[PDB]
């Protein structure tokens, strides 16, 4: 049940550039809990009968999501997105689909890439074969974006893209350039034992100099445009024949005993 | 003092502290492994000595006072070590 | 046999210990062989290494 605005759609109507007020927004969640229980009381009571309560339900509370992400509040777009999880697949169908559902997906994704919840990411993809439920404009986007992480494909990634729609897009790939920014120092500190200004500010995806000098010492890499970490631990691992170990096949002292417990 | 711990030691020390030549301190050296004073090499490709054994020096009091802390280490490895080996294999034991 | 040899040798260790504390305050003698024999613990340096193992048992139970 959403009619007239005072609190019922005064949110969407919020959302729009017409009124493009954050500052009410705020405010309105805590008086759209109130609106809520109202909408709450359709589903799975009626059904097909109540359909269009239920577009305009869930359009509220998804287009009220992507607004409370340019007030930067978190914990608002997890508790709307996960209460809208189940409206996606409601019962056989309650039908309170919106184009905004659409959108909310990619939004979802790309959030679970930042946070570094994968398994996440591919739980949603089993739900999804059939990705005709909103077409791929804004859910072909994160897909290619976890391919190229995947692959070590770093290039590619966007961090370009992505702060491009100001809807609500940016807010995930902001925190995701320090997530990958922190991969590539890892992944180098194991694979070369020098690193340049030259090589650093393309690689780490730095913005200047002062940024290579503060991430390279805290690993313990700065020395200059030459430095030696990888080569030696590389040399160090095979040949323990001469030198005495036990490491592999477990502690040895148990795995003798076990062996002949078994047979 | 040095082997016992570790297995290898400098030579160059020990020539300096003779302050007499580098090939013929080698030559009274080679003669302590031949009786058996003391066993271990002589390896000039690093000139430094890796000694396999050394003797004891007899009627020391403090030697004995060295291998007795010594002593209780091995004492309890032989207990902890004890434990794991009846736990596997318990029922094979009874 | 494994087990016993721990509790074994364990014993054999008490003896020698409990000497040295003797030797040095309460002045019983000093032998060449005590000390000899303690000196070579330190010296041998065991270092563990490779092999004795075999994967067999399995085919045997199967055939029959």
């Amino acid at each position: 049940l959403q009619a007239a605005a005072g609190m019922y759609e005064q949110l969407k109507d919020e959302w729009n550039r017409k009124s493009p007020n954050l500052s009410k927004c705020g405010e309105e969640l805590g008086r759209l809990k109130l609106v809520l229980l109202e909408l709450n009381f359709l589903p799975t009571t009626g059904t097909k009968l109540t359909k269009q309560q239920l577009i305009l339900a869930r359009d509220i509370l998804e287009i009220g999501a992507q607004w409370s992400i340019l007030c930067k509040d978190i914990p608002s777009f997890e508790r709307y997105m996960a209460q809208l999880k189940c409206y996606y697949f409601d019962y056989k169908e309650q039908l309170p689909e919106s184009a905004y559902m659409h959108q909310l997906l990619g939004l979802n994704l790309l959030f679970l890439l930042s946070q570094n919840r994968v398994a996440e990411f591919h739980t949603e993809l089993e739900r999804l074969p059939a990705k005709d439920i909103q077409t791929n404009v804004y859910i072909k986007h994160p897909v290619s974006l976890e391919q190229y992480l995947m692959e070590g494909s770093y290039n590619k990634v966007f961090l370009a893209k992505g702060n491009i729609p100001a809807e609500s897009y940016t807010f995930f790939i902001d925190i995701l350039l320090d997530t990958i920014r922190d991969e590539i120092a890892g992944c180098i500190e194991k694979a070369y034992e020098k690193i340049l200004f030259a090589e650093a500010t393309r690689i780490l995806f730095f913005s200047t100099p002062k940024k290579m000098t503060d991430y390279a010492k805290k690993r313990g890499w700065l020395l200059g445009p030459n430095n030696y970490y990888s080569f030696a631990s590389q040399q160090q691992k095979p040949e323990d024949s001469t030198i005495p170990s036990t490491e592999l096949a477990r502690q040895v002292i148990e795995y003798a005993r076990q062996l002949e417990m078994i047979v | 003092t040095r082997p016992a711990n570790h297995r290898q030691l400098t030579f160059e020390e020990i020539a300096k502290s003779a302050k007499i030549t580098v090939n013929k301190v080698e030559l009274l050296v080679m003669k302590a492994l031949s009786v058996g004073l003391v066993r271990g090499s002589i390896d000039e490709v690093d000139k430094r000595v890796h000694m396999t054994w050394v003797q004891p020096r007899v009627l020391d009091l403090q030697q004995i006072k060295g291998m007795k802390d010594r002593l209780e280490l091995w004492c309890t490895d032989v207990k902890s070590m004890e434990l794991l080996v009846e736990h596997q294999a318990q029922d094979i034991l009874t | 046999n494994q087990v016993h040899g721990l509790k074994g040798l364990n014993s054999k260790l008490l003896d020698i210990r409990t000497y040295l504390e003797k030797v040095a305050s309460g002045k019983l003698p000093i032998n060449h062989h005590i000390i000899y024999q303690l000196q070579d613990v330190f010296n041998l340096l065991p270092d563990a290494s490779l092999q004795e193992f075999v994967k067999a048992f399995y085919l045997k139970t199967n055939d029959q």
